[PDB]
RNA sequence: AAGCUCGUAUCAGUUUUAUGAGGUAAAGCGAAUGAUUAGAGGUUCCGGGGUCGAAAUGACCUUGACCUAUUCUCAAACUUUAAAUAUGUAAGAAGUCCUUGUUACUUAAUUGAACGUGGACAUUUGAAUGAAGAGCUUUUAGUGGGCCAUUUUUGGUAAGC
RNA sequence: GAGAACAGAAAUCUCCAGUAGAACAAAAGGGUAAAAGCCCCCUUGAUUUUGAUUUUCAGUGUGAAUACAAACCAUGAAAGU
């Protein structure tokens, strides 16, 4: 009755090896794709093989909640032709994938932007997950209400009519 | 009490630059052929010797690479141990110096406000504002010694804005005049400094250079406060960084 | 970050004004451009002086110390996008409109 | 110098304002500048002192400040209706070496972005500072119109190899008492900037940009 | 040494009862800390500096970074428990209880806090044993090289070190 | 630890475990988790006047520290500090 396995978060992130015009480009791409303004993220530490110093921006990401989440998810499954591979599924019950050549997402073929890639990650839950997110009287989830791998795989196999190979 | 000869090399500076140069030269000539053992110290090291012949030839080798002063001491066991205390002149290269007045007048009427430019068996100073050098010997130093104004830890960075010249060079050094700013307020203020220096042939506009900033400095020095106020500059530039990758 | 490593500095354009505006009547017999470039570079390429010949027997455009020293040495010794305009034309010739 | 009963400068300003537009009603070129020569100081032997002493009173309204910046300050400069520049535009400016020595002459000053000024040091190469046009930075939240007003009203005393520093201290337009306040402020700034606070200053002269023979200072 | 104010005080190189504090001996490490020592390569994972250099597609150097696929091993500068010996305080008259006076402090207040007026409580007045009188002041001498013994210890193979 | 295009010890995102094994300028020891750590907002109490107390101790000085009083302020919704 309450246990439903609905969509909690759809997170879209684009990671860039450079720190040039490409980050502003992917920022405009994410602001055109999602209906919200994105957030650029600073590098944690320094690498010098990726050519990365700390405190300078690397990647862009945005989070989507609501019906636009399952809209973007249906578009991504249409790109992935409704196939996952029995990896890409966490034990905790989240799942994601990655998309090369983002022109097949309603994005046009503008050369002022060009070609990018994306990562989509879907966080799943059940009702009553406020108990771990509130401030006063925080608690946990009992060991029958948690979303697990087999629950997510069976529920979102039977809906979206997808396939999980191997 | 088992060696009979000890040589104790010291330098009373936190950053022992001349001492590390000396250690590289001892390791690159291998003058440590006949050392019994080596004792570390806070400001140097002690070499041990079975007879005093290798010790006195170590003194002979050290008397021609570095500006030192050595003294001899005699021990008794009841046959006599010998101890050789060697002190290096505690002024390293690229250090800022205010000279005593009589020494500065007798050493070519050079300015007192100088920079240590080369260290050899003697030591060499140079005026950065007008290209002019001088040679001070270890014995005339140790006759009445003095200390340095600033060492290489308070070197602040500078961003070169513009270059000029005056035409005069003395070989390897083109005495020019450059306008410069600090990289802690280049994007904050409109504060520019005008420095007549010897980094003219080596520097071009837009890069970073190390220097001493005298206008932000609490100096407690009688040689410094016996100067004049208008004839001491604000910035003394020393060296360019120039990192390739 | 942005356009950073454009290399508009480090001896290319700045600090190239150490000239000396003296009486300029240097010793100069024959120092012209073609024979100067040939006698300078017969094995590689080189970078030339600002304005140095012996046409008027006067030269003061050796604005550096090594420049003035080499000028005094040859005084004291007697001596003597852009590919797009073809690429797009080749591509338009390759795109014959008959075969489409 | 220590100030010397400024009624002489008052009569000099009145004679200058009766010279301009009351004996020669010329076209609108009002700039009553103050020229000051210093005495008893060696340029090489003494320190080359400088400061800026920006008085909010303005006299040079027509100025050119090609705001070099990014995209947000480019939109802010288009809002403030001043000549701006772009990043690729400045890249082409550093590409063509002869264009920089000309753009330093078609402009009158500059005002940079606290995000691109630590590059004008090297990207926009030398002779900009030799023509004394190093750009002053403007932040991401300060007013661009106010910064342009300040960069049009900011006066700066710098010690060159010559002892003859002149500054566009006023206009010949109006406001005798405000002009007297401007002359007092400029004399105070020069006297405090010099080494001896009174003795070094020798020559003071007013000229309303017309080679007028009325200094009387 | 000179005394002075007084007359059995409320004191003690001690015990008892009550109540605190400690981290050594012993235990235990294997319950978390379990170690020096001679310890092989892996370079654009770091690189400390030192010398030159009209400077950067910048050459010349060596301790070391990091033990990488090695554990048993145990502590005066490790911890869970924790003696004995030594240590602070209290065992009342300057006390307890009842009643109600002062204040410019404190309370929402007629509440408190501190100091009191009046009244009640001596055969034991609140554990033991002792008490050579108790308390207080002024002034001044010599000394300021120490050594030995049992026990507990630190540095030196060790000594009458 | 389990997941996500390029991604490969190690770049960005998501979840679970995590009594502190991190951080708090520097030596070592102590202390700290809706904080003393990290990220933001406002500020100048790092102010004025002088007494008392603790450590070293002769219960002198110097240094450092503790708790009030009389003013003026900061911060916070506030108690407070
Ligand atoms: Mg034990
Ligand atoms: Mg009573
Ligand atoms: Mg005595
Ligand atoms: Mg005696
Ligand atoms: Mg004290």
């Amino acid at each position: 009755p309450m246990r439903d396995l609905k969509i909690e978060k759809l997170v879209l992130n684009i990671s860039v090896g450079e720190s040039g015009d490409r980050l502003t480009r992917a920022s405009k791409v994410l602001e055109q794709l999602s209906g919200q303004t994105p957030v650029q993220s600073k590098a944690r530490y320094t690498v010098r093989t990726f050519g990365i110093r700390r405190n300078e921006k690397i990647a862009v990401h945005v989070t989507v909640r609501g019906p636009k989440a399952e809209e973007i998810l249906e578009r991504g499954l249409k790109v992935k032709e409704y196939q996952l591979r029995d990896r890409n599924f966490s034990a905790t019950g989240n799942f994601g994938f990655g998309i090369d050549e983002h022109i097949d997402l309603g994005i046009k073929y503008d050369p002022s932007i060009g070609i990018f890639g994306m990562d989509f990650y879907v966080v799943m839950n059940r009702p009553g997950a406020r108990v771990t997110r509130r401030k006063r009287c925080k608690g946990t989830v009992g060991n029958s209400h948690k979303t697990t791998k087999e629950d997510t795989v069976s529920w979102f196999k039977q809906k979206y009519d997808a396939d999980v190979l191997d | 009490n088992t060696w009979r000869a000890t040589v104790q090399i010291r330098q009373k500076v936190p950053h022992k630059r001349t001492f590390l140069f000396l250690e590289q030269l001892i390791l690159k000539h291998n003058a440590h052929v006949d050392t019994i053992s080596i004792s570390e110290a806070k400001d140097g090291l002690d070499f041990f010797y079975a007879q005093k012949n290798h010790a006195v030839k170590m003194i002979d080798f050290l008397n021609a690479v570095v500006p030192i002063k050595h003294k001899k001491s005699e021990e008794l066991i009841s046959t006599y141990k010998f101890s050789y205390s060697v002190e290096i002149v505690p002024i390293c290269k690229d250090d800022l110096v205010v000279l005593p007045k009589k020494l500065a007048k007798s050493m070519g009427n050079i300015s007192q406000f100088v920079l240590c430019s080369k260290i050899s068996n003697t030591v060499q100073f140079m005026d950065p504002t007008t290209l002019q050098t001088a040679d001070l010997s270890p014995s005339v130093y140790w006759r009445a010694p003095f200390n340095a104004l600033a060492d290489v830890t308070q070197l602040v960075e500078f961003i070169v804005l513009d270059v000029d010249s005056t035409g005069i060079s003395r070989g390897n050094r083109v005495l020019a005049d450059i306008t410069v700013a600090r990289t802690s307020d280049l994007g904050v203020n409109d504060q520019v400094y005008y420095v007549r220096s010897h980094l003219g042939g080596i520097c071009h506009a837009g890069d970073s250079v190390m220097g001493y900033f005298i206008a932000n400095s609490n100096y407690n020095s009688d040689l410094f406060d016996g100067l004049n106020i208008d004839y001491v500059p604000d910035v003394v530039l020393v060296k360019k960084l120039y990192q390739r990758k | 970050g942005f356009h950073n490593v454009g290399n508009i500095n480090m001896m290319a354009q700045q600090q190239m004004q150490q000239n000396r505006i003296k009486i300029s009547v240097r010793n100069w017999q024959n120092a012209t451009m073609n024979d100067l470039i040939n006698f300078i570079s017969r094995n590689a390429r080189v970078a030339v002086y600002d304005a140095h010949v012996e046409g008027p027997l006067v030269i003061g455009y050796v604005n550096s110390k090594a420049e003035a020293e080499s000028l005094m040495k040859w005084n004291g010794v007697r001596f003597a996008s852009d590919t797009i305009s073809f690429l797009r034309g080749v591509l338009l010739k390759r795109y014959d409109p008959q075969t489409k | 110098m220590s100030k010397i009963t400024s009624s002489q400068v008052r009569e000099h300003v009145k004679e200058l304002l009766k010279y301009s537009n009351e004996t020669k009603k010329r076209n609108f070129l009002e700039t009553v500048e103050l020229q000051v020569g210093l005495k008893n100081y060696d340029p090489q032997r003494d320190k080359r002192f400088s400061g800026s002493l920006k008085l909010p009173n303005c006299p040079r309204p027509n100025m050119s400040i090609c705001i070099f910046g990014d995209a947000f300050d480019v939109d802010r400069a288009k809002s403030c209706g001043v000549d701006a520049m772009s990043v690729d535009d400045l890249k082409k400016l550093n590409k063509n070496k002869k264009l920089i020595k000309k753009l330093s002459k078609k402009y009158n000053a500059f005002i940079a972005s606290e995000v691109l000024i630590k590059q004008v040091p090297r990207l926009l190469g030398p002779q900009l500072s030799k023509a004394g046009k190093f750009p002053t930075p403007v932040s991401h939240n300060d007013d661009l119109y106010g910064k342009v007003t300040d960069v049009r009203s900011t006066i700066k005393f710098q010690l060159k190899k010559v002892l003859c520093l002149a500054v566009a201290v006023g206009n010949v337009e109006m406001e005798e008492d405000v002009l007297v306040n401007q002359i007092l402020m400029s004399v105070n700034f020069f006297v405090s900037l010099l080494k001896k606070n009174w003795q070094n200053v020798g020559s003071l002269v007013v000229k309303s940009s017309m080679g007028p023979a009325f200094r009387l200072y």
